[PDB]
């Protein structure tokens, strides 16, 4: 019976202290990406020294950054940009290449 | 931890009355949140940010308070409002709740219709024996029972249970049950429950012989 | 559209652990902290712990540290709480909830009944509570049905297959020292109507698949 | 540039104590703060990465915290190994920038300097230049003051000081001021002295000599 | 094991340039960002610039753009920094630095002492610092060895061919207004032992191939 919107402020906005009124996020400073009840808009991400800016912040979408360079984001750690391995070690062949979303892939040359 | 102390524990009050529940805090608090829990149900958030009503909540309700002292206030009660009310704070880690205040209906005093029921023939065949004393449709809840087996004040041999307030009568009913093995039950003969209550002005006793 | 469906009621023995699920819909779990909350029978609310579902980062109250593991599955949009090495002290209703200093609203799950005892399932032993054939009160006499030695909760009770509703008082159950529950239900009746009308109490214990019907007659 | 500001500048502590060093940033840098230890006459060592993340082969007592603009390094119980300069460094924005360092110093009982004076050698006077030497040895704290008096004349810009690091044994300091003057000025005057003011004296101490 | 050998200490006149090497071992240069860092005498660390040796791609701090240029020789596995149109302001220790991440440095080179002055090489003039014949007793008895008018750094000093270690204080050198360095080293001694035991300071200035041994006796 009830809606996705129902009860909530729209994206690009945040709810007020008063529990009713919807206040707009500031383009560039902050953002809000879904029908929500956020007390404040989320601070827009600023791209890191070791990053490249693929999108600027809107009120409905956070800044999109990427490692680029010759580096990649590591998932198991904090999500930070490590430098890609240049080459595969001895006995192993390069099977994937350095992306912003991944280090090179090595695999055995079917030895041992 | 900011320890929350809610006073009073309970409040027997009648329809149409102004009710003021307090919630004191062991250290200062920026905002206070109130919930209404009805029996067998999840708590309903009722007040946010000290004073802001939750949507769909009557205008008679109001929250107030500053630092260490906060109050929920209901300008005139109604049957929907009879439930336990908890206060909470989460602004200072960790979140802490009050111990609740249960609001109950206030009615004229009513003496209990007292009855006694012996252990059944089938029960005695098993070997355990459970005597039942009933106190029915009374007010207030505050009542007490003393099981006397041949004028012997018994203790730790019985357990009580009490109903919730009736939607119709707003009375209570209580059932204490003296449980004993047939060894003790056969050897004695006279069984009774002395019932004291505000509405009696005198202890009322009902009894049986084996 | 906002909902918090929790898992079914669990009955477990001491020492054994239990994992309680809490499935969320109609809002972003990641927006704010998901917390679990304990409520003992007719008692205080006790905060157990919280998880930041974006991070997976847990924080607990000292009481439960070492004994509770809250977890989340953002992809599934569901939170879990594992509680280990159980005791009879942990007999409680466990609630899953959402709240925080960055969101205005708060939403709560329905709750999960978790009972902890060494006792295993047991059907009841029903007994009559017949009236004194004396008409001492005068106009109205009392009749009852005893429900003793069963496990676990709950028992449903009706009278004359639900025909008699007014005047009825089915009590709260009580834990005996044996570890088994025990309850009684009662009805006030006109003393003039005792002889003609026979009175039957109907007792249902769905956990042990036991359905009982027993009569109540004078003397 | 993002400016990293480290407080305090110095920190007099003894072994066994906790140390908390702070590092403020002029703009938010998320977690992108890194701590380094430089010991005297050595290359810096990374202690902590990304505010709080420990580095292998570094003692557990070292620990970091912070985010945004305020970060703190903490050493749970100091050891003689640990008395050194500590720098913080940000990697969030080009150009990368360091804090100005916090130097940890051993804190010990006050010790008055054993003061000595040394005239210019016979060999030096042959060359034509003359260098008088005033030595202040094994003292604490480092804060000390010298005034060269030639026939009760307060001299200025004619002398240079140098100070040792804290003694690995005593944790004291030693200082050497050197009054340098040509033969011309040195021969014409006779009485030479250095007035040494210090906390451990309560009164300026002067040691002196005459020619020949 | 991972290592970063840097070039020897360079002594250069103003205007003249210098190429600093930094030879890497125990890993492939191409697997790590390499940065260079300036440290003025007893002062702050200044990041100069960074190079991705796979790419040959440089990033610098604007301060140094046009003064410092960083390069690699991947085949030799050594990084370089060229430093031009020098000033006395550029007197510094230059550090070569390595990281698997851009953001921070996991290993550091030993550093290269780069001194910038118009002055040319000079051996020292060693002088004794004899104890005053009038002064005796006191807290102790002090003896020293003056090292004046040399260039460049460093000087090593020992006492009685390294026999006396305790009580010794070799000071930091000081730049004089003349443009030449000057050092003193001192030893505390028992005043009772001055007559019997002669005391010799040993002074080594490897840049000018000057080894000096001089006695210290009372006057």
């Amino acid at each position: 019976r009830s809606s996705p919107s129902e009860g909530l402020c729209p994206p690009g906005h945040h709810i007020s202290e008063d529990g009713r009124d919807c206040i707009s996020c500031k383009y560039g400073q902050d953002y809000s990406t879904h029908w929500n009840d956020l007390l404040f808009c989320l601070r827009c991400t600023r791209c890191d020294s070791g990053e490249v800016e693929l999108s600027p912040c809107t009120t409905t979408r956070n800044t999109v950054c990427q490692c680029e360079e010759g580096t990649f984001r590591e998932e198991d750690s904090p999500e930070m940009c490590r430098k890609c391995r240049t080459g595969c070690p001895r006995g192993m062949v390069k099977v994937g290449d350095c992306t912003p979303w991944s280090d090179i892939e090595c695999v055995h040359k079917e030895s041992g | 931890d900011i320890q929350l102390t809610q006073s009073p524990s309970s409040l027997s009050a009648s329809v149409g009355d102004r009710v003021t529940i307090t919630c004191s805090a062991s250290s200062s608090v920026s905002y206070m949140y109130w919930y209404q829990q009805k029996p067998g149900k999840a708590p309903k958030p009722w007040i946010y940010r000290t004073s802001n009503l939750a949507s769909g909540v009557p205008s008679r309700f109001s929250g107030s308070g500053s630092g260490t002292d906060f109050t929920l206030t209901i300008s005139s009660l109604q049957p929907e409002d009879f439930a336990t009310y908890y206060c909470q704070q989460y602004h200072s880690y960790p979140p802490t709740f009050g111990g609740g205040t249960k609001v109950e209906i206030k009615r004229t005093v009513a003496a209990p219709s007292v009855f006694i029921f012996p252990p059944s023939d089938e029960q005695l065949k098993s070997g355990t024996a459970s005597v039942v004393c009933l106190l029915n449709n009374f007010y207030p809840r505050e009542a007490k029972v003393q099981w006397k087996v041949d004028n012997a004040l018994q203790s730790g041999n019985s357990q009580e249970s009490v109903t919730e307030q009736d939607s119709k009568d707003s009375t209570y009913s209580l059932s204490s049950t003296l449980t004993l093995s047939k060894a003790d039950y056969e050897k004695h003969k006279v069984y009774a429950c002395e019932v004291t209550h505000q509405g009696l002005s005198s202890p009322v006793t009902k009894s049986f012989n084996r | 559209q906002v909902q918090l469906v929790q898992s079914g009621a669990e009955v477990k023995k001491p020492g054994a652990s239990v994992k309680v699920s809490c499935k969320a819909s109609g809002f972003n779990i990641k927006d704010t902290h998901m917390h679990w909350v304990r409520q003992a029978p007719g008692q205080r609310l006790e905060w157990i712990g919280r998880i930041d579902p974006a991070n997976g980062n847990t924080e607990y109250d000292q009481k439960f540290q070492g004994r509770v593991t809250i977890t989340v599955d953002t992809s599934a949009s569901t939170a879990y709480m594992e509680l280990s090495s159980l005791r009879s002290e942990d007999t409680a209703v466990y609630y899953c909830a959402r709240w925080g200093t960055n969101v205005y609203f708060a939403y709560w799950g329905q709750g999960t009944l978790v009972t902890v005892s060494s006792a295993s399932t047991k059907g009841p032993s029903v007994f009559p509570l017949a009236p004194s054939s004396k008409s001492t009160s005068g106009g109205t006499a009392a009749l009852g049905c005893l429900v003793k030695d069963y496990f676990p909760e709950p028992v449903t009770v009706s009278w004359n297959s639900g025909a008699l509703t007014s005047g009825v008082h089915t009590f709260p159950a009580v834990l005996q020292s044996s570890g088994l529950y025990s309850l009684s239900s009662v009805v006030t009746v006109p003393s003039s109507s005792l002889g003609t009308q026979t009175y039957i109490c109907n007792v249902n214990h769905k956990p042990s698949n036991t359905k009982v019907d027993k009569r109540v007659e004078p003397k």
